[PDB]
């Protein structure tokens, strides 16, 4: 199951999100810091 | 075949591109001599001189 899942995920790289996708996607650390900032700042975390 | 760069590149990626295979020469290779396309040769004018 692990091998099959890894193969499918690498066949479809969009599953990793905006980051980790490449071609302009930032690193995992940058994505996590950006998400922390988004959570801290309203009007980007909630609906408003 | 990657178009990402300004020029076209060939890279081993998880995206697949279709390659068409065309033949140049086969294993028959009839006898010797018998000038074949894409050969390196010398053009001699006189009596091998």
């Amino acid at each position: 199951n692990a091998n099959v899942v890894v193969r499918l995920l690498i066949r479809r790289p969009e599953c990793f999100g905006p980051a980790l996708r490449g071609e302009g996607g930032n690193g995992l650390l940058a994505a996590m810091e950006e998400a922390i900032k988004i959570a801290e700042d309203p009007s980007r975390d909630g609906p408003s | 075949l990657s178009y990402g760069n300004g020029s076209l590149h060939v890279d081993a990626a998880f995206q697949q591109t279709l390659w068409s295979v065309a033949p140049i020469s086969s294993g028959s290779e009839a006898a010797q001599g018998y000038l074949i396309g894409g050969d390196v040769l010398r053009l001699l004018h006189g009596h091998m001189d």
